RNA sequence: AGAGUUAAAUUAUAACUAAGCUGUAAAAAGCCCUAGUUAAAAUAAAAUAACCCACGAAAGUGACUCUAAUAAUCCUGACACACGAUAGCUAGGACCCAAACUGGGAUUAGAUACCCCACUAUGCCUAGCCCUAAACCCAAAUAGUUACAUAACAAAACUAUUCGCCAGAGUACUACUCGCAACUGCCUAAAACUCAAAGGACUUGGCGGUGCUUCACAUCCACCUAGAGGAGCCUGUUCUA
């Protein structure tokens, strides 16, 4: 309200391609993570339950990252087996 | 592995380094142990899987005339011989 | 599991919580 | 059913066989076509190589057959279409010059076009939400869609006649009703497109 | 990178009070999740409105207005060969990683040692 | 063709027009998209109210506004009061997460206006006043 | 623990425009002193940072600034002393928003529930009480070891010095006592009586109005054709005789 306006989460259209100009703003609100707080603040959660999800979601993002870094580390042996009927 | 610590001479920057002195003294009783067996008429099977040197394997074992294994070892082999293998069968008297 | 005897203590905590604001 | 998978449907096209040699992707094909050894059903008694019949009229007789009186469905087929021939030629000999370059005797282009006219260009799926039945608007194929625009205007005939009145004496005048956009036929139609865009506001319920 | 976790779980050693709680224990499998199908939504949406717009304001003749009613039928076309294509593409490629048919024998190719 | 999505604040010297206007001037359209109603108001550079349209507006009911073809109607509906009053390029001003935010958006090019710019202007509150419990007990 | 301050949102309050706004799977009720934009005090709370793991004995604490300040030259140790989440009580104040209860509107055979609307105590500040939680990380404190050694699961098995508890289950977070600003309250806490069991863990089936993939080819739907349930008759049943 007291800033600004039309400077925060503004994006100006290129060639009257508006589609793409809101594609590009949901990127953005996404990264900054604006959609899943907006999502979430539509309906009060207790302390605990934000807890909960908090703990759940730092257990998710762990267990996804190992597996991406294992997955990176065994793309190698994706290779043609050469030594195959031995 | 844990047990593989009085085995090791030492690291050089992560990897381990295995002393050659007593590797070279098993090797000694383990070959003059494969000689005798080999002496006294026992059947010798060298047992390996192994993705790279199979062939190697299996030359070097019809060379000695000994018995060779490097493919999926079944379940019931050594123990389940009488149905794996045939009726009566003389198991090997070592493996390598 | 646990969740029997936990149910038999909340029934008789409630009977008794009956129990009591009715006499 | 006796015919197994590796069975091909038939080709009755003449003229696609007759000038093989004027187009060379076609060929690629009809020489493969034979070479895997594709068996080839037997050609059906409904279907041959005569110009005079059509796919549409066909389906529209076997529509019309009631059990298994072929003959009496092919019999009123062509009375129809005698029907509508001499009430054509009837108001081209009672009208005067200018009408003539106007208006059609052919019967085949006028039903095609009745059948055309009667179509339906969307209709409407009872989707199940909420434990209450939605009539979502969907776009419809151009085979049910032609099954439609027959089958509206086959049960219309067939039961919003009087007895004296004949079958191929109602379709006459349904088809002419049809083509010049006049029949029940065409107010179903519009009473179906009125239904689809009162409930548009339903079409998010589709999931395809 | 990973997020730490030092002094996360409940354990006699650790002293502080557990900040994860894990559901399942936090064990490397040796096969990954499969691929989750996208859910259909409905199409040629604004193309039925414009189409719809010509009846609204016509009374509902086809003979008024021809292009919005062949646009829709196109829509419908694109929609169906759509349909039919991807259901077969997106199940064989997805162009930023292996299948998970391949993932799950690569990954028992090297698996985990919970144990020993 | 160096082209920056940033907005062109004021206190730059940028020579960017649109119809002889500068982006100062040019007109904004506020669409908030609520989860059961979309509503467009199109006002002036002087915050002077000029069209005014939401989906109850154009007959539409409880259920059947909450769609978004009922805002892709409305961003028609609005564009073509718009226009009635001379205006070729607008600011649009998205309050709230709805089914019909992108639609809305999209109705308005349809009815005939050129957006310039999108400006996401959704009341997310800094932990300040307590919503409502939540649904499914 | 005190003193001072507010960035976002919302609202009491005015102006222009418009007719609905809100409400759900769908509706109805409610408000049309309504809704949108532009300005707007007071109260409440403190987006991202936080994929951080710090402080405090625990409860608990993460919008900003300032003051005071976080014991023990460090073992255990009560019924003694001091604290003790939310909820509730008393007196005074504030009340945007949320909400027990309540009153309407939905659904249901019933719905004094889940769903929507309005609103009260209350959640907010000062002082005084109340002293209870799945107050759980269900793992006591102090210094240690990886020796022997997997009931099962789970957070691996254990030493040395202590304190507090545990003697089948139901009765029973009960009755009767003592004590307590608590008087429908809290702590401690039995017995008669009934049974031969009460329990923790695990395996296999079965089930699931759990969820994710692949399906239905006369099969569920999207859809096609011909019939039953309406009439007479034939025939077989259930009933009266
Ligand atoms: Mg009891
Ligand atoms: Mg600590
Ligand atoms: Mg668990
Ligand atoms: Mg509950
Ligand atoms: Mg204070
Ligand atoms: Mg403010
Ligand atoms: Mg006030
Ligand atoms: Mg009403
Ligand atoms: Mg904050
Ligand atoms: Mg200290
Ligand atoms: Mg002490
Ligand atoms: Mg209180
Ligand atoms: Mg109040
Ligand atoms: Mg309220
Ligand atoms: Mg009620
Ligand atoms: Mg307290
Ligand atoms: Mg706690
Ligand atoms: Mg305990
Ligand atoms: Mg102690
Ligand atoms: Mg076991
Ligand atoms: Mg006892
Ligand atoms: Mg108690
Ligand atoms: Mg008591
Ligand atoms: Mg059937
Ligand atoms: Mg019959
Ligand atoms: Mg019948
Ligand atoms: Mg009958």
């Amino acid at each position: 309200a007291n800033h600004l306006k039309f400077i925060a989460r503004t994006v100006m259209v290129q060639e009257g391609n508006v589609e793409g100009a809101y594609r590009t703003l949901n990127r953005i609100l996404t990264m900054d993570g604006l959609i899943e707080d907006i999502k979430r603040r539509r309906y009060y959660e207790k302390p605990c339950r934000r807890r909960q999800r908090e703990s759940y979601e730092t257990c998710r993002r762990i267990y996804n990252m190992e597996m991406a870094r294992k997955i990176n580390f065994l793309m190698r042996k994706n290779r043609a087996d050469p030594w195959q009927g031995c | 592995h844990r047990f593989m610590e009085p085995y090791l001479f030492g690291s050089r920057l992560g990897q381990d380094i295995i002393d050659l002195e007593q590797t070279a003294a098993h090797l000694q009783l383990a070959l003059n142990f494969t000689a005798h067996v080999a002496y006294r008429e026992g059947i010798i099977l060298f047992v390996s899987r192994h993705r790279q040197f199979a062939h190697l394997i299996e030359t070097t074992a019809r060379d000695c005339g000994e018995y060779a294994h490097t493919r999926y070892f079944k379940g019931g082999l050594l123990t389940n011989a009488p149905l794996l293998l045939g009726p009566g069968v003389r198991l090997p008297d070592l493996i390598i | 599991k646990n969740i029997l005897k936990i149910r038999r203590r909340k029934m008789n905590h409630h009977k008794y919580r009956k129990l009591v604001k009715r006499t | 059913s006796r015919y197994g998978p590796e069975y091909k449907d038939p080709q009755i096209d003449k003229e696609y066989y007759r000038k093989p040699l004027a187009e060379q992707t076609e060929e690629e094909k009809y020489e493969r076509d034979f070479k895997k050894t594709q068996l080839i059903k037997a050609a059906p008694a409904t279907k041959t190589s005569s110009v005079f019949e059509d796919p549409v009229i066909s389906k529209f007789t076997n529509m019309m057959m009631k059990g298994g009186n072929k003959v009496l469905a092919r019999s009123l087929m062509t009375q129809t279409l005698e029907a509508v021939k001499r009430k054509q030629f009837a108001k081209y000999h009672a009208a005067s010059a200018e009408e003539q370059a106007t208006i059609e005797r052919n019967p085949y282009t006028i039903f095609h076009q009745a059948l055309k006219n009667c179509e339906p260009v969307i209709g409407l799926v009872p989707i199940l939400k909420g434990g209450h039945f939605y009539q979502v608007p969907v776009p419809l194929a151009d085979r049910r869609r032609r099954f439609l625009a027959m089958k509206w205007m086959i049960a219309e005939c067939r039961e919003k006649k009087h007895r004296r009145v004949l079958m191929p004496e109602k379709l006459s005048q349904e088809l002419l009703e049809a083509f010049h956009n006049q029949g029940p036929v065409i107010k179903r139609k519009h009473d179906m497109h009125k239904m689809a865009e009162a409930n548009r506001a339903l079409a998010h319920y589709r999931w395809w | 990178a990973t997020p730490s976790l030092r002094g996360r779980l409940a354990r006699l050693g650790n002293p502080r009070r557990p900040i994860l709680k894990p559901n399942k224990p936090l064990i490397l499998a040796n096969h990954v999740g499969e691929r989750r199908r996208e859910k259909g939504e409905a199409t040629c949406i604004t193309e039925m409105s414009v189409m719809m717009a010509c009846w609204k304001q016509n009374e509902f003749r086809d003979e008024a207005c021809r292009k919005e009613i062949q646009d829709f039928f196109d829509c419908a076309s694109r929609a169906e060969a759509a349909r039919k294509m991807r259901s077969i593409q997106e199940n064989l490629g997805e162009l930023g990683s292996l299948p998970p048919k391949k993932l799950n024998k690569l990954l028992h190719r090297f698996p985990n040692k919970p144990h020993v | 063709s160096s082209f920056s999505i940033y907005p062109p604040i004021p206190g730059q010297e940028n020579s960017l027009r649109w119809a002889g206007k500068k982006f100062e001037e040019i007109p904004i359209a506020h669409i908030k998209a609520s989860y059961n109603n979309t509503q467009i108001q199109v006002v002036s550079a002087a915050h002077q109210p000029l069209a005014h349209a939401s989906c109850g507006t154009e007959g539409f009911r409880n259920a059947k506004k909450g769609t978004g073809i009922a805002a892709q109607t409305a961003g028609i509906a609005a564009a073509a009061k718009a226009t009635g009053k001379g205006v070729t390029h607008v600011r649009v001003v998205v309050k709230g997460l709805g089914p019909g935010r992108l639609s809305a958006i999209k109705g308005l090019t349809m009815g005939g206006l050129e957006v310039i710019s999108i400006t996401d202007n959704t009341p997310i509150p800094h932990n300040g006043c307590r919503p409502r419990k939540a649904r499914r007990l």
